[PDB]
């Protein structure tokens, strides 16, 4: 049955790739002095 | 997009798992040709997983093939089905399992141009399409009652009859339920329009903002808790995430973000631009969780905008610098408003914080087509009305 | 008019006001020199035969070499119709863009189509402080 | 080639069928008689 039959499978062709977000860029400052009244 | 480079390895190895262990039900076939076709499908899979695993191995093929076979990365049933058959089939399929993946390994690869992550894709695409029902939850129950309390109606629907009801819950279609046969299903609801829920012993029961209602039981409370707990989540992912449903399975976590206001990982601009649309005067401040660490919240201060972060160990709150510590958030940040803060040159006194408001748009929310249309309409500047002819009126006593 | 269905003109007699005397010609659908015309309560249908060119009512031995020609020629005189007796006075045209089985909907026409307001007024507002009064 | 490949043409399945308009239904009055004033 399946010996006559060849065919690639359907799932092996692509296009229009894909995209996720890589990452967040890290940034902060930090400068406090405190004092009372 | 959605979720980020961290993310996706670990839920491809979840599907790969998934999909090995044959704990997800396989899509049974309609004939004997797409019969054939799953299980070329399901060995194309196969090959498109070693390929993932050579080119992440950094070695072509032959450096390594004592490794190789395909059982182990197919579903156990199909394993034994295909052991109950005869040997030539078995050569045959071996030989063309090898011709399609020396022919993917070296050819496709220069005439697609592909990645690791490129493969990623499709192979959660294709593991989607082909099983059944995939990413869904299913209950089955005894008993399922609706009703309505329309005007004078108070609607008792259903019947009390023998008859087992299933109940199926996805992001992408809401609530649905249907009839078990010895049928498409019919919409309920979806989470944003559910108004609360209310548990009793066993007994689940939901309304809805029309006023109305359907209440199930299951065998077991802890069941009932893990389904409450899906809607919540669900609401939360698409309605409103400073919120939950049910104080029984409330995370502790956000209970104490309401109880002290506190925003979650929401991007720079955000609040940047929500301090702009208040005053932008001397003495505010906005206070959300680091999108990067777990132990530190910063606040936003505001013409300048100063950021300050905070250190929060073992319950313990302090301000980075300082040697002194605090038991509470809410005892912390009291603490320090009695005092002047120098800034270089500019001194400055908070004065009032910002809180959160209702499904307030940000980069949490997931925008979907279904919930698109619930966006509430532009009128900043519409009036529209119908006149009524004077002619079609009769005037009475006062 | 032309092969229009019998329901839409019957229709166009109830929206001008069904008065005895007016009338409606539109081709036969079946028959390709045959012109019928509905006139109107009593809706009576009567048909006229067109051939070479030449035009004359059935069942009568003269013949006209106009439609207007024949049409007039009937102005002048009374009708008998079993019992009742009447007298047209006025005919019916064409309106644009009127809706018929002759039209063929297709999803880009859609579009086009005209939108339902008649019973709504929309308008925008202009702040009093927005505005600066000037000379008559 | 061919020789190793065979499957039924894909024009070939049927679903939900068709159906045209029939005919218009032949009807049509005659009772004129006519008199001057």
């Amino acid at each position: 049955p399946w010996f006559q039959g060849v065919k690639t499978p359907r799932a092996l062709d692509f296009s229009e790739y894909r995209y996720p977000v890589a990452t967040f860029q890290p940034s902060g400052p930090e400068f406090s002095d405190d004092l009372i009244l | 997009p959605l979720l980020d480079a961290s993310s996706l390895e670990y839920l491809f190895a979840q599907g790969q798992y998934d999909l090995i262990k044959c704990l997800a039900p396989i899509r049974d076939p309609k004939t004997e040709q797409d019969g054939h076709d799953i299980e070329n499908e399901c060995l194309g899979m196969a090959v498109l997983a070693i390929s993932h695993y050579a080119m992440m191995k950094k070695m072509q093929l032959p450096e390594l093939p004592k490794d190789i076979s395909y059982k182990r990365y197919i579903p156990e049933t199909l394993n034994k089905s295909i052991r109950q058959r005869n040997l030539l089939t078995r050569m045959r399929i071996n030989n063309v399992f090898k011709d399609f993946l020396k022919e993917f390994n070296n050819k496709t690869i220069c005439d697609s141009s592909v990645s690791t992550h490129d493969l990623k894709v499709k192979y959660l695409a294709t593991l989607e399409t082909l099983t059944k029902h995939y990413g869904a939850e299913i209950f089955e129950t005894s008993m399922l009652l609706i009703s309505s309390e329309n005007e004078l109606s108070r609607c008792h629907s259903n019947d009390s009859g023998n008859v087992l009801y299933e109940v199926m819950v996805t992001g992408n279609l809401g609530i649905q339920w249907r009839q078990k046969p010895n049928e498409e299903w019919n919409n309920f609801s979806y989470f944003p329009e559910i108004t609360h829920i209310v548990i009793k012993e066993s007994v689940v029961s939901i309304n809805k903002q029309d006023n109305k209602n359907m209440e199930l039981k299951l065998s077991s409370r802890e069941e009932a808790l893990s389904f409450v707990s899906l809607v919540d989540g669900y609401f939360r992912l698409t309605a409103d995430a400073h919120h939950y449903l049910c104080t029984d399975v409330a995370p502790p976590l956000i209970v104490h973000n309401i109880q002290n206001g506190c925003h979650g990982p929401i991007c720079t601009e955000y609040a940047i631009n929500k301090l702009r649309q208040e005053g932008s005067e001397e003495g505010m401040y906005v206070l959300r969780w680091s999108c990067t660490d777990f132990d530190n919240i910063l606040m936003t201060v505001t013409k300048q905008f100063k950021n300050f972060q905070i250190e929060v160990q073992k319950g313990r709150y302090s301000l980075h610098g300082s040697m002194d510590h605090f038991p509470s958030l809410r005892d912390l940040m009291n603490h320090l408003k009695k005092q002047i803060l120098r800034t270089d040159n500019i001194s400055f006194v908070l004065k009032r914080c910002c809180q959160p408001k209702p499904r307030e748009i940000s980069n949490l929310l997931v925008a979907t087509k279904k919930a698109q249309e619930w966006q509430p309409v532009y009128s900043m500047s519409q009036l529209s009305f119908d006149r009524i002819l004077k002619k079609d009126i009769i005037q009475g006593e006062h």
